[PDB]
């Protein structure tokens, strides 16, 4: 079922530096694509993201049920809302429909405030499914290419990195990991969030 | 101060009591039964000259073989008017035959009745003329708003009742003629009407023995019946 | 039924007696101004004193966000205007939901006065004793105030002021108010209606709370006045 | 993984003339290769000038004839006079129809004389289809006799003709009919009740069959 | 079998008579044409109950709707009833299929139903196990403002040809005609034998070969 | 005074207004009477005809082989008593191919009163019931606006009431071991008694059922003949 | 089985469809209505699959969104009637599955002209062209080939020509009859076609 | 049957509201005070016959970790609408897997007693409610009133002679003061609305120490204090 | 009170609910709709403050289908909610019969459900007279009226609101059939502005055709008010 619209996220921490990754593949009938724009990652909150991969319609439902509990989140607290909070809601509502699911094996990916001045945390974390849990405190790589991605990082990741290292070695990751997927790639985007900036590039990769 | 189901000391509901009251005031109207069919009809009281008059009907059709003659409380009316003819229909599918017209009354006052728990909340305030043809024979049926339903040789509702029934005591006789009948219930109808008896000023339906359809006469069956109509 | 209070049930004259006690309880209530301005839409308000140990530092009581582009001032019971805030907010967000794309402030307020009007009407419940200045900017209509009740009724205002000597207010907006005005002006406009309305020359920092809504940078926000910016208000209204 | 449907087979013939109508069918109840009793009857009489058969499931067809006869009765309870025959046929086309997805096992004729003195014989299936006729049977003889109706009846792919019939003759084609049903076929019966209609009421009369 | 073409006198409508239990014949007259109103027919296939039924309701909310708005219902309308209806009772086992024909005050209307809530506007449709030859004998043989007397005999003989390459046709044939004031049933039931030994085999000698 | 307001208040004497009133309703309504002998119950009454144009009203029912009712107070309620009561021994006599017991449709139509004189928001049925049957023994039954039942010999319901129960229990003694017709007469001089303003063949009703005996209405000339009877 | 096709650049919309109503083996007419569902404003539902799951749901989205701009007196916006498509779609699909194919196109003036591809899955995202069903297959990589940015509305026609040619030349159901519809200049234009 | 006994009376006021209040003003006091590092409630308890035990009665307790409560009013609508903020810190714990801001759980507690006067066939909540507890935002210290209507303070006192309490605490509060002199302050308010004399077992307390759990101070601490 | 009656029968036997839903109506403005040949005319009074108040936001006058149109007096809440009501029941008649609703199918439905809010517990009247203006299946216009108690009735022309019977017994002596669009918008100006200040700004007309309603604009409305001011004087 996941082989219909095939995709995958991707997600690396490093020094006060975080970044996040995907492919712009939308597929149908697994072996021809309609689109490659279709992003899977969605910006959720000014330093809080989410990768969901998996079938198209389950990804976008998600999407709008995570945005409607989020932003009734911030609006009657009145203040920006945490990661930790956002990855067990997430949890909560993929346990919610445990029969029947949402077929998305979604990420999320941002800053841990430490308030005192303020120190920004790495956050990351993946789940199944229904939600299976499960912190990593570094890459992160969810869906039908996770294989490949699992494989590149181990041999890529040098523990606390520069940004502009950071983009190299996530980009270099999920390009090696979409070329030898056949219904996963169709281009990608990196995101590469810092406090005081967001960098959002797209890859020249291998899209045909 | 009290319920809707609160009984009198002399026993009776206050609230069809008061029902009882508004079908006092209204659209006087008129039956009559014979052998040869059944006749209704009705004062048409017009309101000022700029509404159509097409839409302001007072005698529908239950049926094909089935006419009404309102009074009182009129959406209420057209409410029961509507429960009758669905339940009418209802019977034609279930049964190929056509529905008798006192199972049509009964059901009628079974509907009228519902506000008491034994949903609707009030009674409906009707007061309903009803005339058919049936395997039986033409008959015509009278209903108000305490649900017991009598059944008539000559009736009438509305304002102008009281005397309508006194002249048609005093002029009806059994063995008669459908014409007969046609200018007897015009005769009636002027005699208690305010203004002067013309066209557009009445209206008129029957139902035939022979025919067991219902048809509502027009200016030409009227003016005709009009000119044929002794003073 | 011996208990019953009569709530949905009409007078001889055809007013319910209901939502007129309720329209008692907003007149008495603190004031709260409206303005249209070309650069946003503003919604100060009175504060009433009950202690002067209450948190001055953020408690804005009286002027909330339904919304990044709708926001609301309240003028009559609180808690009766805070359960209609989380409705209105719940309706945004569905629809949001449902459209993926932000409500329109007159279909907001709509729902809002849909579901006041329906405790008016059925069952035998009171009627909720609050009425909003509803504001905010959509690309539909632009910048656009709104004036709910309690009997369902809304009616679009350029500028307008409820509550406890909303007549001189109004007054004050009628005399001043022009079409096409600035920011700046229009907060001064609303500094010298409240202190109209509230009978003193000079408006008291802390007695006040200002708030405003543009669409700068092709990006609406929401600002809500502090301390200190309040104090340079009022030393520009007293320069003025 | 229970299969609420039996065959307990049966037959039953029905024929009309110019005033009257003759139904027959057979007195026995069974399962598949073995016989409960000798006499079960499966005609009940619903009016005075009607009468319902059927064949296949017998608890189906006791609660459906039990059904239609307290609806007469509660029609001419309200209404106050006996329902006609075409009137019986669609409440029973409407309460077939209403098990549609869990269907009676019931294939049913209806029998009697209409109110302008008409001998009428509707069959149905066993989902609600109902045709007049003047010649059907039903159960697991149908596909024996309908041919043998066919020839006597209509009397297509024949040349010289004789449509002069009466009630003995039709009655003793009858009894000559549910015979050779009982030779050639298993399910048939051992005794039958040939019901006849007449302006004049209702008679029925019992005849005796193999026994094997 | 079930046909129906539209022409310059109005709508004709044609229908055999068998009834199938399987590979044995229940009846074999039958009566596959209900008059739905006194100026809309609608023919019958598929299930036999199924269809029978919900003519004879969709016939009973007709009447409910004339009878409120005092207005005659178009064949349109009567067509999206029915297959909103039927679409309620999808994936349940109903196979319905109908061609509603008849006139009303846009004019001249014949739609197509299914159990599938297929509703289709047309000028000629057949729905059975013989639509097929009906329907190669009609585009063959179909002409706009041809008489009333070659359209009855187009009909039967699409009817006629049929029932020869169906077992499950067969019986008589019964072609209606719609007009503006209502409906008259220029034949009843007419056998298909005489019919055969009259068009395809006229000398009868030899068995025919085909 | 004032605990006239509901059903559910009890007043300082102890008693139920409402219900009274219901039975009030009863007791002004139109004529009634009936009588058993040994195997044979007898039923009249006197249908009410309000206007010379008017035809006279239906008071006696039937409501299933071997059961009958007869009618006084509130028509609508009958009307639900009655399709109660019908559904009651059809559904019996279709699940078990068999009569009702009568006395247990009685307790279910008095605790059908019950259900309505008790809870709030209902009213009790302006209406008693005249129950006549044969269950292996005549018998006539009562029902009152109140939960409430009894049995008798001979009964009279509403309008002149007194005359009726003058009479009968003049002649109580006389009504067991007697023919049919003479107890058909009885009931006439009953009911004649209820008069005090003559009976004729369109104004009164009569039903009768016994041992091999149905429901079945007198027909015009039978009546006509009793009439004569009693007349003479 | 239905073909659809979508074309999508600056200053235009097509879309386009075959005209049969496939019933069994036959077709029941060559001139079909079905699939197009026009939208008040500058807005087009067109869809593919079973008939009926194509009139209930495409007669239920138009008559809803026709409730929205009656009783709020405004254009709804494309993208809302994409979505709101796309969800009610989706609700659909999880209890009684609507087998059938979309394509929305219109007009906004805060978007401009956009279309939208959609599957029967609601598998929905906005492309500049597309189709649907197994023509799908023989008339995408023509319409990658020939499309190209400051395209004009001659050429795209000349584009689903091209198409058409291909569908009944190779294509195993020979397609001969179509219809477009074609939005550009605040106007709605239909045509059909006969290769 | 369902009919609103609240409901609104010329001039509204909302009377069955303002006998709440009345209700309210003649509980037994209770009070709180927000200093720079902590957060104090603290109510007197009547002074008991001898076989009343403190140890079984809690004016003060906890909703969770670092959120405490105290009233003044009915005690049962307090048990009922604590063990339904119980439940909502809880369900908030469930969902987001951390502990309940003291703003929302104020926002839907006050949304219940709004319910509550609104609501047909029932009668407003006869008690204020005094939540206190810290979070990543500060400390916080807030006011429920029978009109569902919810107060930010950061000192505040309730019950009878509340006007006074109120002037009392004012005259001796400032916004940098310490813990211990809050706990000081609040001895000395209650000690000057009383009217009588004070002991162990008479007097209860509960505060929040830094970002550390919520605590009740058990009677050696208080005897402790009071010397 | 949930579910329980409110409105009932007086001892003279009126539903005096009714009645005081009628003075609500007569207290709310006024309205006027006339027709000729196969057009309407619908006209409605305003009243804002200047300055302040927005006129765009009024939704006296609306359409609630491609030809249905209606005009209320009364209570604007309960308009809103009834419009809203005849809205949805407009599109679910034209996906269960595939032809647009027509008038008297819509004039029956608002009759009904006002009937229905009067004959059952826990709802009191609709406050509002409406009165629907669309075309017939047949395409005959025909305008129709409502009253609260679910009276309905078709007329030529008739006026609700503040001061009805005097605007109706003015339109009894001037009303003319098939007259031209500018003699119905003239007609409607001078019986609108009977009972109401003389002012552009105090009323805003619409004529409806088989195309679409078509607001008159303030131009021609301000030379209509010019026009009559000048007639009278
Ligand atoms: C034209 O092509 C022509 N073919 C046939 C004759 C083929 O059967 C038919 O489809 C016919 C319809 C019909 C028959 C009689 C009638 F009064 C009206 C009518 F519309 N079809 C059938 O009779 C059913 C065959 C069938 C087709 C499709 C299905 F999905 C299921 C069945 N047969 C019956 O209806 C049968 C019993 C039945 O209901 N079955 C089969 C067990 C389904 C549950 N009932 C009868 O034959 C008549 C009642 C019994 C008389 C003793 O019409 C046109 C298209």
């Amino acid at each position: 079922i996941y082989n219909y619209n095939g995709g995958c996220v991707l997600g690396m921490s490093g020094s006060n530096c975080v970044a996040i990754a995907c492919d712009l593949r939308l597929g149908a009938n697994t072996f021809t694509t309609v689109s490659t724009k279709f992003s899977k990652i969605f910006k959720m909150n000014n330093n809080v993201y989410v990768g969901l991969s998996g079938l198209a319609t389950d990804i976008q439902t998600l999407y709008e049920i995570l945005r409607y509990r989020v932003n009734l989140y911030e609006v009657r607290q009145d203040a920006e809302m945490d990661v930790e909070c956002f990855a067990n809601m997430l949890s909560s509502i993929l346990y919610s429909n445990r029969f029947s699911p949402y077929f998305v094996n979604p990420i999320v990916v941002g800053f841990k405030l430490k308030h005192y001045k303020v120190n920004y945390e790495p956050y990351l974390t993946a789940y199944d499914l229904i939600g299976a849990k499960c912190e990593t405190r570094d890459f992160v790589v969810n869906g039908v290419t996770s294989e490949q991605l699992f494989g590149m990082c181990e041999s890529l990741y040098v523990k606390d990195q520069d940004e502009n290292g950071l983009f190299e070695t996530i980009s270099q990751c999920l390009l090696s990991a979409l070329d030898r997927d056949c219904i996963s790639g169709w281009g990608a985007e990196v995101l590469v969030l810092t406090p005081e900036k967001i960098i959002k590039k797209k890859l020249k990769a291998r899209m045909d | 101060d009290r319920g809707v189901n609160t009984f009198s000391p002399e026993g009776r509901l206050f609230q069809v009591e008061y029902a009882l009251g508004a079908i006092k005031l209204g659209s006087t109207a008129v039956g009559i039964c014979v052998n040869d069919g059944v006749i209704l009809a009705s004062e048409r009281r017009i309101s000022s000259t700029l509404i159509e008059k097409d839409s302001v009907e007072k005698l529908l059709s239950i049926d094909d073989h089935i006419g009404c003659a309102m009074s009182g409380l009129m959406a209420d009316a057209r409410t029961l008017i509507d429960y009758a003819r669905v339940e009418c229909n209802h019977y034609k599918f279930i049964y190929n035959e056509n529905i008798n017209i006192k199972s049509c009354v009964e059901l009628i006052s079974e509907l009228a009745l519902d506000f008491s728990n034994l949903i609707m909340s009030r009674p409906f305030g009707v007061a309903l003329l009803i005339g058919g043809v049936d395997k039986n024979g033409p008959c015509l049926w009278y209903t108000e708003p305490s649900g017991t339903n009598t059944r008539f040789s000559a009736a009438s509702i509305g304002s102008a009742q009281e005397g309508a029934e006194l002249l048609l005591q005093e002029n009806y006789k059994k063995d008669m003629t459908f014409e007969q009948a046609e200018i007897l219930a015009l005769t009636v109808l002027r005699q208690v009407m305010e203004d002067k008896l013309s066209t557009s000023n009445v209206e008129i339906c029957a139902i035939k023995k022979s025919d067991q359809t219902f048809y509502k006469y027009n200016t030409d069956d009227i003016s005709r019946i009009i000119d044929v109509l002794p003073s | 039924r011996r208990y019953d209070s009569r709530t949905t049930t009409f007078s001889p004259e055809g007013r319910l007696y209901q939502v007129e006690y309720a329209l008692e309880a907003i007149n008495n209530a603190s004031i709260t101004i409206g303005l249209i301005t070309k650069d946003g839409v503003i919604l100060g308000a009175d504060k009433v004193f009950i202690s002067k140990l209450i948190d001055k530092a953020n408690n804005y009581e009286k002027i909330y966000k339904i919304d990044k582009h709708i926001f609301c001032g309240v003028a009559g019971l609180n808690a009766d205007a805070n359960i209609l805030i989380n409705q209105s907010r719940l309706y945004a967000q569905r629809y949001l939901y449902n459209y993926n794309e932000v409500q329109p402030v007159s279909q907001l307020v709509v729902q809002i006065c849909d579901i006041k009007q329906s405790y008016t009407q059925y069952g035998g419940l009171r009627p909720y004793g609050v009425s909003f200045l509803i504001g905010g900017y959509d690309t539909k209509d632009g910048y656009q105030l709104y004036h709910t009740d309690p009997s369902g009724n809304y009616s679009g205002w350029f500028a307008t002021a409820i509550g406890t000597n909303n007549l001189t207010a109004s007054s004050v907006l009628k005399q001043e108010w022009k079409n096409d005005m600035t920011l700046e002006e229009g907060l001064l406009l609303a500094l010298k209606t409240l202190a109209k309305s509230t009978d003193t020359e000079i408006p008291k920092s802390e007695k006040i709370e200002l708030a405003y809504l543009t669409n700068k940078d092709g990006e609406v926000y929401q600002k809500y006045l502090t301390e200190k910016e309040i104090e340079e208000l009022i030393k520009l209204y007293t320069q003025k | 993984r229970w299969y609420p449907y039996i065959d307990n087979g049966g037959t039953v013939i029905g024929l009309t003339g110019k005033d009257y109508v003759i139904l027959a069918a057979d007195t026995r109840l069974s399962l598949s290769y073995s016989i409960y009793t000798r006499f079960c009857p499966k005609i009940s009489k619903l009016t005075d000038k009607c009468i319902i058969g059927s064949s296949g499931m017998q608890s189906d067809i006791k609660t459906l004839h039990s059904l239609l006869q307290k609806k007469i009765q509660l029609f001419v309870l309200e209404h106050s006079h006996y329902p006609d025959i075409h009137v019986i046929a669609r409440l029973l086309c409407v309460i077939l129809y209403s098990r549609r997805f869990f269907p009676y096992y019931a294939f049913n004729i209806l029998a009697g004389v209409d109110e302008n003195n008409k001998g009428v014989l509707y069959n149905y299936d066993s989902v609600g289809s109902y045709c007049e006729a003047t010649h059907s049977c039903v159960g697991s003889g149908s596909q024996l006799i309908l041919p043998i109706l066919d020839n006597r009846v209509e009397q297509k792919n024949q040349l010289i003709k004789n449509t002069n019939f009466n009630l003995g003759d039709d009655i003793n084609f009858v009894k000559d009919a549910i015979t050779s049903a009982t030779e050639r076929d298993i399910y048939t019966g051992d005794k039958t009740l040939i019901y006849v209609i007449d302006k004049m009421g209702i008679n029925v009369n019992t005849l005796d069959l193999k026994q094997d | 079998t079930t046909l129906a073409f539209k022409f310059k006198d109005g709508i004709i409508v044609a229908v055999d008579s068998r009834a199938s239990m399987g590979s044995f014949i229940s009846s074999q007259n039958v009566e596959k044409i209900i008059e739905i109103n006194k100026n809309i027919l609608g023919t019958m296939a598929g299930g036999a109950a199924d269809c029978l039924y919900w003519e004879k309701y969709l016939g009973k909310i007709i009447k409910i709707y004339e009878l409120r708005n005092n207005e005659k219902i178009s064949v349109r309308a009567a067509s999206t009833i029915l297959s909103n209806i039927l679409y309620q009772y999808k994936g349940y086992g109903l196979c319905c299929g109908i061609i509603l024909s008849g006139y009303d005050h846009t004019g001249f209307n014949m739609f197509y139903v299914d159990d599938s809530g297929k509703k289709v506007e047309g000028n000629l449709f057949s729905c059975g196990s013989g639509s097929t030859y009906a329907y190669s004998i009609l585009d063959s043989a179909y002409d706009y403002n041809l008489n009333l007397d070659q359209a009855v005999e187009l009909a039967r003989n699409a009817i006629y040809h049929a029932t020869f390459r169906d077992g499950g046709s067969g019986g008589k044939v019964r072609v209606f005609h719609i007009h503006k004031n209502g409906y008259d049933k220029i034949i009843e039931g007419e056998d298909v034998f005489d019919l055969h030994y009259h068009y395809t085999n006229p000398e009868q000698k030899d068995q025919y070969v085909m | 005074n004032l605990y006239d307001t509901d059903n559910i208040i009890y007043s300082p004497e102890g008693r139920l207004y409402q219900v009274e009133y219901a039975s009030e309703a009863i007791k002004q309504g139109t004529c009634a009477v009936a009588i058993k002998s040994k195997d044979y119950v007898v039923v009249s009454g006197l249908k009410k005809c309000i206007s010379k144009l008017s035809f006279p009203q239906e008071k006696i029912f039937k409501i299933d082989d071997y059961i009958g009712i007869s009618m006084s107070g509130i028509t609508s309620d009958a009307k639900v008593l009655t399709k109660f009561m019908q559904n009651e021994c059809l559904s019996h006599k279709f699940l078990y191919n068999e009569n009702i017991n009568i006395e247990s449709l009685v307790r279910s139509v008095a605790d059908k009163y019950q259900k309505n004189t008790q809870k709030s928001s209902k009213r009790a049925f302006g209406v008693g019931l005249m129950i006549a049957a044969y269950h292996n023994e005549p018998c006539i039954f009562e029902t009152r606006p109140n939960g409430s039942y009894f049995e008798y010999d001979a009964l009279s319901f509403g309008a002149r009431s007194h005359a009726s129960k003058t009479y009968l229990e003049k002649n109580l003694h006389l009504f067991e071991e007697c023919s049919l017709e003479e107890l058909i007469l009885h009931c006439l001089k009953a009911l004649k008694c209820s008069l005090s303003s003559e009976l004729t063949i369109s104004n009164t009703a009569l039903a009768v059922v016994g041992k091999n005996h149905p429901w079945q209405e007198i027909s015009s000339l039978q009546l006509e003949e009793y009439l004569s009877k009693v007349k003479m | 089985m239905d073909t659809l096709i979508g074309l999508r650049g600056n200053n235009f919309v097509v879309l386009a469809a075959d005209t049969y109503s496939i019933n069994s083996i036959i077709k029941l007419k060559n001139d079909d209505n079905t699939k197009f569902y026009d939208i008040h404003g500058n807005k087009c539902l067109l869809l593919g699959g079973s008939i009926g799951d194509r009139l209930q749901f495409g007669e239920f989205i138009r008559k809803n969104v026709h409730l929205y701009q009656y009783q709020n007196n405004t254009d709804m916006f494309v993208k809302s009637f994409a979505f709101f498509t796309r969800k009610n779609l989706a609700y659909y699909l999880r209890r009684n599955p609507f087998e059938v194919n979309c394509l929305i196109a219109g007009y906004d003036k805060k978007d401009g002209y956009q279309l939208y591809w959609c599957d029967y899955l609601s598998n929905m995202d906005s492309v500049n062209k597309g189709a649907h069903g197994y023509g799908a297959y023989l008339v995408s990589a023509i319409l990658d080939k020939y499309y190209h940015e400051n395209l004009t509305v001659d050429e795209a026609l000349d584009i689903f020509k091209l198409c058409f040619e291909e569908l009944k030349k190779r294509f195993l159901l020979t397609q001969i009859n179509y219809e477009l519809r074609i939005m550009y200049d605040n106007k709605v234009e239909t045509q059909y076609v006969t290769v | 049957y369902s009919f609103s006994l609240t409901t609104f009376s010329p001039t509204g006021k909302l009377v069955q509201i303002e006998y709440a209040l009345n209700r309210v003003s003649s509980s037994s006091p209770a009070l709180g005070i927000r200093a720079k590092n902590g957060v104090i409630i603290a109510t007197e308890k009547k002074s008991p016959n001898e076989l009343i035990e403190e140890n079984s009665i809690f004016k003060i307790q906890q909703i969770s970790e670092h959120i405490g409560i105290v009233y003044a009013g009915m005690p049962g609508d307090f048990r009922v609408l604590l063990k339904r903020a119980r439940k909502e810190a809880i369900r908030y714990s469930l969902q987001y897997g951390s502990e309940i801001l003291v703003k929302e759980l104020v926002k839907i507690i006050a949304s219940i007693v709004q319910e509550f006067t609104q609501t047909g066939g029932v009668r407003p909540f006869g008690l204020s409610l005094l939540i206190c507890g810290v979070d990543v935002y500060g400390y916080h210290l807030y006011q429920i009133d029978p009109s569902g209507c919810y107060f930010n303070w950061m000192a505040t006192c309730v019950g009878k002679d509340y006007q006074n309490n109120m002037s009392f605490l004012e005259k001796r509060y400032n916004k940098d003061i310490e813990i211990e002199d809050a706990i000081h302050t609040a001895i000395l308010t209650l000690k000057e609305s009383y009217e009588g004399v004070l002991n162990e077992k008479n007097i209860e307390i509960g505060v929040a120490y830094d970002n550390k759990p919520f605590k009740i101070l058990t009677q050696n601490e208080i005897k402790d204090y009071l010397i | 009170s949930y579910d329980r009656a409110i409105t009932v029968f007086s001892p003279d036997g009126h539903l005096l609910q009714v009645e005081h839903a009628l003075e609500a109506v007569k207290k709310g403005g006024c309205a006027v709709a006339i027709k000729s040949s196969n057009f309407a005319v619908l006209a409605v009074e305003k009243k804002n403050i200047p300055k302040l108040q927005n006129p765009k936001t009024t939704e006296k006058l609306i359409k609630l289908d491609e030809h249905n149109c209606l005009a209320f007096a009364g209570l604007n809440a309960d308009a809103r909610v009834l419009v809203n009501k005849t809205r949805l029941e407009c599109q679910r008649y034209y996906l269960n019969m595939d032809e647009p609703a027509p008038v008297d199918y819509i004039a029956k439905y608002v009759a009904k459900v006002q009937q229905k809010f009067t004959h059952r517990g826990g709802v009191r009247p609709f406050g509002i007279a409406t009165l629907i203006a669309g075309f017939k299946n047949n395409k005959e216009i025909c305008i129709y009226q409502t009253e609260p108690s679910g009276i309905y009735a078709a007329w030529k022309a008739q006026a609700i609101g503040k001061n009805a019977k005097i605007v109706q017994e003015f339109l009894e002596k001037n009303y003319q059939e098939n007259m031209e669009q500018k003699d119905c918008i003239f007609l409607a100006l001078k019986a609108i502005f009977e009972v109401v200040e003389l002012s552009s700004k105090n009323v805003e007309v619409a004529l409806l055709t088989e195309k679409d309603l078509t607001f008159i604009e303030e131009q021609e409305i301000n030379s209509m008010v010019e026009l009559i001011d000048q007639e009278r004087t």
